[PDB]
């Protein structure tokens, strides 16, 4: 167990679920402070928590001190896509009046809520400027995980993540590409991969 | 307001470098961390107040210097690889609540040898008719081959106005040749507008990779130019059904 335990690590949530994240100890903490941090961002302070069992609210955030000093959690209420982002709980723990110890995080990922999934691979056609065929497999349940790989010619990509100021055409996609001749999509996109019932249109 | 550069760097192992952090507040404490997968941030250094300086957790290979309580500066003086790393420079609030200010992350790559080091290639594929037909909506697929390091950031821009709607990015880029060491790197974007939108040939579709590549100080002996820090574009028009 480490000072600060945070959980969960990863979260991937769908934009309007509720959620919950949690920061344990088995110290008792004069206050705790929550962190964001977005890519390519340092760490932003959000509140710091003092008093025993305190509630503070940052808009759709809601931070509670549990009576022990010894928790915290972080609820946010209809997560949105600018919710996206790394979520760290510190303290002064282990003899430290000057030195912050930092939980390792929740990495939070908000992804689209898709009503009616529509899972299909789009044949695109060649660019001018490059050698390879790539399928764009599109219109899957947030439900749905599509991992990176490179098997011999055909690379897979991870599925993407909502650009976090994405206002419309919110939806998931992962590509796969291959620079050998007479490439099939299906070849990517098999039955290990994506839902049995995928849409393959001829082009 | 805490000030780190650079925010990018790239240096061949052994050769000395110094990473600068300053602040405007007066603040007394400084220390700097290293942010690497599955080590949270640890403390390399911290300074409780001018001329006074000590390790932190993760010393090893780092120096400072606290002549001034403005100025933090960070000294590899031999970049060894496993330095490669996203460093943040902390300063302590001097309120009643005593968090941390942090600057905006030096991205630090060290490289056997700068012949490493490739810009990207950028490549546009336009919307599949077959997905106009099935959706009344059009995907423009972005692709970015052959970089390394892995420093890009991919925008989108349509009639000359980066875009956030529509546009879905992979997490992390994949490594192209990953039986090898010095794999370059592959990352796609989609951007997804209405089939009319796409439709319409007075609209202007740009995929931008920035890339963060060698600076001036640089030496470069290579036939193929210089990787320097530059933007790889790849557009589309509009096409009419
Ligand atoms: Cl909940
Ligand atoms: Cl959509
Ligand atoms: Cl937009
Ligand atoms: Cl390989």
């Amino acid at each position: 167990m480490q000072l600060l335990e945070q959980s969960p690590q990863f979260l991937s949530i769908q934009e309007g679920e509720n959620l919950t994240v949690y920061c344990n100890s088995s110290s008792v903490f004069s206050s705790l402070q929550w962190y964001r941090q977005e890519p390519g961002e340092g760490p932003v302070l959000l509140v710091t928590v003092v008093t025993g069992g305190e509630v503070k609210k940052l808009k759709r955030l809601t931070f509670q001190f549990g009576d022990a000093r010894k928790d915290s959690s972080l609820h946010i209420t209809a997560a949105q896509p600018g919710d996206t982002g790394l979520y760290l709980c510190a303290g002064y723990g282990g003899g430290s009046n000057y030195k912050l110890t930092f939980g390792k995080g929740t990495l939070l990922t908000v992804n689209p809520y898709i009503q009616n999934p529509d899972p299909a691979v789009y044949q695109l056609r060649d660019s001018k400027s490059s050698d390879k065929s790539v399928c764009l497999f599109t219109d899957f349940d947030s439900q749905t995980n599509v991992s990176q790989s490179k098997d011999s010619d055909v690379y897979i990509t991870d599925k993407c993540v909502l650009d976090m100021r994405s206002m419309d055409f919110k939806s998931n996609s992962a590509v796969a590409w291959s620079n050998k001749s007479d490439f099939a999509c299906a070849n990517a996109f098999n039955n290990s991969i994506i839902p049995e019932d995928t849409f393959f249109p001829s082009p | 307001q805490v000030t780190q550069n650079p925010r990018y760097l790239i240096t061949v192992t052994g050769k000395k470098l110094t990473v600068t952090c300053s602040q405007n507040m007066n603040h007394e404490y400084m220390s700097w961390y290293r942010q690497d997968p599955g080590l949270g941030l640890r403390q390399i250094y911290y300074s409780m107040n001018v001329e006074v300086t000590d390790k932190g957790d993760v010393p090893e290979g780092y120096k400072v210097s606290r002549k001034e309580k403005r100025n933090f500066p960070l000294i590899l003086e031999s970049p060894s690889p496993n330095q490669t790393s996203l460093y943040f420079c902390a300063s302590r609030l001097t309120g009643r609540v005593h968090g941390y200010t942090f600057g905006s992350g030096t991205r630090l790559t060290v490289v056997e040898d700068l012949k490493n080091v490739f810009p990207p290639e950028v490549a546009v594929f336009e919307p599949s008719e077959a997905e106009i037909s099935h959706t009344q909506k059009a995907t423009l697929v972005c692709l970015a081959t052959g970089f390394y390091p892995d420093h890009v950031e991919l925008s989108w821009w349509v009639n000359g106005k980066e875009v956030h709607s529509g546009v879905c990015t992979d997490p992390q880029p994949l490594k192209e040749q990953p039986a090898l060491n010095d794999s370059r790197y592959a990352l796609s974007s989609r951007l997804r507008v209405s089939a009319t939108f796409w439709q319409n040939p007075r609209n202007h579709f740009r995929c931008q990779v920035q890339f963060y590549g060698l600076s001036e100080n640089d030496e470069w002996t290579q036939d193929r130019a210089k990787p320097v820090t530059q933007i790889v574009s790849a557009e589309a028009w509009g096409r009419a059904d």
